[PDB]
């Protein structure tokens, strides 16, 4: 069913931490400022392999439609966890199977983002379905699906 | 007012594309 | 489950149709166009109006993100059959119930699409559940949900 | 090469748009 409103909201919340100048595009310098941001080290053929797998307008950015694609394709086919769990454990830094609010707030703080110990704790209440005030993967997972 | 919800998930999906 | 890729493409599209300068912006100017072409008569005050409900940036026009919080905000609750109605009827001009290959070419031509017939009949074709070389109410309702 | 339904969405999505 239907994309909705909220679902849209989030997209280009992810968007924006790419784009960070507000410009409206990614260019492949806010591409790897967010990778290493999050511990990654891409390299400069393989932030242009990236751009170019979605550049339908060949301009060498990222605009919003071709943002989607990219998400669409990555979100597409995750049943061997392995780019699930990749993701988890950018969060779950000392590997100890949660994600506690320590490690939100570092991976928000390396994403530019300033967020209150309130703002934070209500992230991780928003996926904390068991409510044991920490995040575990099968927690992280539903955040994306839910 | 802040969502957190929308603040997480774009964080989550952000990391996904970040990801090999 | 997941915005698809192909689900982007078509909502690109429609984007496009407004877009004719291709820049990646809608303004008042090219909504009213495309309205126009499809018999409609907005004020310039509606047109405004159309433009503030989604306008999040306050730039005036209408973005990528701008123009999907616009469908999806029509799409969301169209049980009351009166908008898919009105929609059904700006292409079944002669109000016989079958949306016709011509009836489709009129509605193209007017929307600025160069299209050969054997383009249009295979987007009846997408279309045409029943086989019958037109497409009815509920194959339109279709083509929106499927 | 041109997608039929692609074309046909898009138009659709479109005149409901334009749709009071
Ligand atoms: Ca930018
Ligand atoms: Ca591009
Ligand atoms: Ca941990
Ligand atoms: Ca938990
Ligand atoms: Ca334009
Ligand atoms: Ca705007
Ligand atoms: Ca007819
Ligand atoms: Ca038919």
């Amino acid at each position: 069913d239907q994309l909705t409103e909220e679902q849209i909201a989030e997209f280009k919340e992810a968007f924006s931490l790419f784009d960070k100048d507000g410009d409206g595009t990614i260019t492949t310098k806010e591409l790897g400022t967010v990778m290493r941001s999050l511990g990654q080290n891409p390299t400069e053929a393989e932030l242009q392999d990236m751009i170019n797998e979605v550049d339908a307008d060949g301009n060498g950015t990222i605009d919003f439609p071709e943002f989607l694609t990219m998400m669409a394709r990555k979100m597409k086919d995750t049943d061997s966890e392995e780019e699930i769990r990749e993701a988890f454990r950018v969060f779950d830094k000392d590997g100890n199977g949660y994600i506690s609010a320590a490690e939100l707030r570092h991976v928000m703080t390396n994403l530019g983002e300033k967020l209150t110990d309130e703002e934070v704790d209500e992230m991780i209440r928003e996926a904390d379905i068991d409510g044991d005030g920490q995040v575990n993967y099968e927690e992280f997972v539903q955040m994306m699906t839910a | 007012s802040f969502n957190a919800r929308r603040k997480l998930k774009g964080a989550i999906l952000t990391t996904m594309l970040a990801t090999a």
